[PDB]
């Protein structure tokens, strides 16, 4: 159908899955990954492949799925075997990066980031509330500032 | 009540009316004319509004 | 195994490929092409033989 | 041995003590060290000097000893008092760096890096085997990818 949101009230800030390159930053390419890897989410590393967060024991959070500016137009999705095939999964593991947050979450600066660990659409979403279902403490990462609607720029103190 | 701005909606007429060359079979002349239309391409949804049953 | 002697085997192509001019009616174009050709002229029946199953 | 590997069916892959500059990296020069410091090996800071790991209990591990690419042809060794004299022991302490891996070690990506805290030539060599003898965890340091023969790119997440 027509273009969504003809006129927006404010200019939306950084979309999720984006890394600021003024600060020190590292986005590292993983060749093997999971089809349908949502961008702008925390992604885990399992069996030598970058895949979506899902209920597990203690997933190895490898960082934030980088949003490709020159990727396919559509939902933020990493795809294999299509016209929109993405050869590698670009993952932001160091620096300031934008991640979607649970719509219930209301975080603030220097709050410890919690990723979502569920087999649902909310997989890989950040949050401040640790009592949220499937709240996984991401090691050494803090919310920095609210960029967009339900998107927060967080800071990964060390590599993820 | 709508907006006529080009960025709000357009009338896409991809192939404007073109008339075929006149065919003459003996003394029977025949022409076709086709035009290809996308129609009203409404670029943005809220670029108009309705009032029904006036 | 066959013989290529003209007194034993000839290929007859009387009319080569003759393609018509494109007839247009309205927007529909139609072209036709005829070639008149005789088959292989095997003048003598014993100018060849077959090995069936090699 | 005379010119080992006369002909190779593939170009040799990255040697140890080599840090990739495409990412946030840091090699920091230490003006005093120990004679016999092996390049491409975990070094430790003790008594105000960089030195090869030995029988110590809880060494402060500086980082991978950087391989001076325009140093001496021969063993990748730091040396005082010679024509082969290196004034400063430049040491890679942040980012992706190549370290020699123990000949018996079979690591994989995101595997925590343990360094052999022994008094041998196997000192400072990286291994994934926690159960290996004389090895301590190099906290905040993971394996990335097998570069060369018994050489691995590891990731020092924080300033090591």
């Amino acid at each position: 159908m027509a273009f969504n949101n003809a006129v927006l009230q404010e200019v939306s800030d950084l979309p999720a899955g984006e890394v600021i390159k003024a600060s020190p930053h590292n986005v590292s390419a993983f060749e093997v990954f999971q089809n349908g890897l949502i961008e702008g989410r925390f992604v885990k590393f399992d069996a030598g492949s970058i895949d979506i967060l899902d209920a597990s024991a203690t997933p190895t959070i490898a960082g934030i799925a980088k949003r490709k500016v020159t990727g396919e137009i559509g939902p933020g999705v990493y795809s294999t075997s299509g016209i929109e095939i993405d050869q590698v999964a670009e993952v932001i593991n160091f620096g300031f990066a934008t991640v979607t947050v649970q719509d219930a979450a209301a975080p603030s600066k220097y709050d410890p980031v919690y990723a979502i660990n569920l087999d649902s659409a909310e997989a890989g979403k950040a949050t401040e509330n640790s009592g949220a279902t499937g709240a996984l403490a991401v090691a050494d990462c803090v919310f920095w500032e609210q960029k967009a609607a339900n998107v927060w720029l967080v800071r990964m103190n060390k590599f993820l | 009540a709508y907006s006529s701005n080009r960025r709000a909606m357009q009338m896409r007429i991809p192939t404007p009316l073109n008339v075929s060359s006149v065919d003459q079979r003996g003394f029977k002349y025949y022409v076709e004319s086709y035009f290809g239309v996308a129609g009203l391409d409404v670029i943005e949804d809220t670029a108009g509004r309705h009032l029904t049953g006036l």
